[PDB]
């Protein structure tokens, strides 16, 4: 009864392309940290403003897009443990 | 030629146990008077997911009486607002309009976010065969992380 | 150099200093033979800068250990101890503590590239009719401290606490995804489950935003 | 003979601000000893 999964491949390929990877680990850092609990929005706006800052707003959106995609998925499968291959 | 100590200062403490007050009344009577907080009961007013959609109404959204959970909390304000984004890729196809779902709990989201961070990588692999009651975003703790950065 | 000749304006300075500082400053006097007058005064400035961040530091771990969560309390408690222990201008460590930082203290004293700094040392939502905005303080909001700016106004401007607002966030988001994100407007109102007027602002927020599509 | 060591001219002076950049922290300079000071730190971390 519980139905499908959501394809994610595209929705995170985007977002690692649009950031740049010279300027994404510090994305990924911040973000990892604020989820664990170990900052506040005042300093996490801060660090990640800058990085998803654009006129087309096309990075702000992807970010969005895959906040939203994880939320989603809660109501469907469990997928193949383990870290992803792609 | 000297340079200091440089172990000490560079120490994160956690959210002690006891509060000042109580340390305070350990030289004479003055426990007598128990200042609980009502809604802070265990001492982590935050971090208990409590009463559903279901008890919403407009007197109690003055109290914090309902909550969400510390991880799912994070999550949902981890977004940032511009000025859609809730635009599935395959959803649009009357299939997935018929798609049923099940009924879960917050003890249960949490743990499914959690497993599907893991799956991204935004979260460490579990150990080969979570500190919110340390407060560690505390207003105090983001003063000491900029000085210890000077 | 270094106007030794001000007899009036060297000791002064050295009587306002504290104990800790005029230790150290009389230290490292024999080195000025060496260096210019502004040298010399980045010089003592640094290390004073040093001693006072150690302070700082130390003084805040001892707060966290007592459970005090937020920087006016613990200046409140540090009035109530020197009275307990009385009972039984402010100083460089006294500055760095304060709720506002200096404007010299938001910035990296030597940049990433390792050069030391030349210098060392928004949608307003209308006010609803019958709306009384409450203020919010961090004793009374338990979450407080994750609310985005643009988001804390709209609740005082409605009258919601933030751990309710969060809920509400959460199951507008769930009912748009299941349905590829578009809702009608009276559909966002039932969901709200309180006012016209409420259901109507926070909606039209959300859409501002761009979370949502209204259908 | 001995006094031809000490011939530079800086054994006795003290530079003026009115000259210029005579300051004796020159970025040029404290690049490297900052550089080198983190090495140490570093050493004494892992030995720590």
């Amino acid at each position: 009864l519980v139905p499908p999964r959501i394809d994610l491949e595209p929705i995170y390929t985007a977002l690692k392309a649009a950031i740049g990877a010279e300027q994404w680990p510090v994305y990924k850092e911040t973000l990892t940290n604020f989820l664990i609990g170990r900052l506040n929005q005042a300093e996490l706006s801060e660090r990640i403003d800058p990085i998803l800052a654009s006129q087309d707003g096309q990075k702000e959106h992807l970010h969005n897009q895959l906040i939203a995609a994880i939320y989603a998925n809660v109501t469907r499968e469990m997928p193949d443990p383990g870290l992803a291959p792609w | 030629r000297e340079r200091g100590d440089r172990v000490t200062p560079f120490i994160m403490p956690k959210r002690g146990k006891k509060h000042y007050t109580e340390i305070w009344a350990e030289e004479d009577g003055a426990m007598a008077i128990d200042s609980s907080p009502p809604g802070g009961r265990d001492r982590l007013p935050p971090n208990q997911a409590r009463g559903s959609i279901d008890n919403m109404d407009d007197e109690v959204a003055e109290t914090d009486k309902l909550s969400v959970g510390p991880l799912l909390t994070r999550l949902l304000q981890a977004m940032r607002p511009e000025n859609p984004a809730t635009f599935m890729p395959e959803s649009n196809t009357e299939a997935w309009k018929k798609a049923t779902h099940p009924k879960l709990d917050y003890n249960q989201v949490d743990e499914r976010i959690k497993q599907e961070l893991r799956h991204i990588g935004f979260l460490p692999l579990p150990p080969s065969s979570a500190e919110y009651d340390g407060h560690y975003d505390d207003e105090v703790a983001a003063r000491l992380r900029v000085l210890q950065a000077r | 150099e270094h106007n030794l000749l001000e007899y009036r304006e060297n000791t002064k300075a050295e009587k306002k200093r504290s104990r800790e500082e005029r230790e150290l400053l009389n230290k490292a006097k024999p080195f000025a033979r060496m260096m210019n007058r502004h040298d010399f005064e980045q010089f003592c400035q640094g290390l004073i800068d040093e001693l006072n961040l150690r302070q700082a530091i130390a003084q805040l771990q001892e707060w966290r250990s007592m459970r005090i969560g937020d920087l006016k309390s613990g200046e409140k408690y540090e009035q109530e101890k020197a009275l307990r222990i009385q009972k039984s201008p402010p100083s460089g460590a006294a500055l760095l503590v304060a709720p506002e930082l200096p404007a010299r203290y938001k910035e990296p004293i030597i940049d990433a590239n390792g050069f030391p700094r030349p210098d060392a040392n928004k949608y307003v939502p209308p006010p609803v009719p019958g709306v009384q905005p409450m203020n919010l303080t961090q004793d009374n909001a338990p979450d407080l401290h994750l609310l985005t700016p643009e988001e804390i106004k709209l609740c005082e401007t409605l009258r919601i606490q933030p751990k309710p607002y969060i809920m509400i966030k959460e199951q507008i988001l769930k009912e748009a995804v299941k349905g590829n994100g578009s809702l009608k407007k009276k559909q966002a109102k039932e969901i709200c489950r309180l006012d016209s007027q409420k259901g109507g602002r926070i909606f039209d927020f959300m859409v501002n935003a761009g979370w949502v599509v209204k259908a | 003979q001995i006094g031809a060591v000490f011939d530079d001219e800086g054994i006795t002076k003290c530079p003026r601000v009115e000259d210029g950049d005579t300051s004796i922290f020159g970025r040029e300079i404290m690049a490297e000893l900052i550089k080198r000071e983190k090495e140490a730190w570093d050493e004494e971390v892992e030995e720590e």
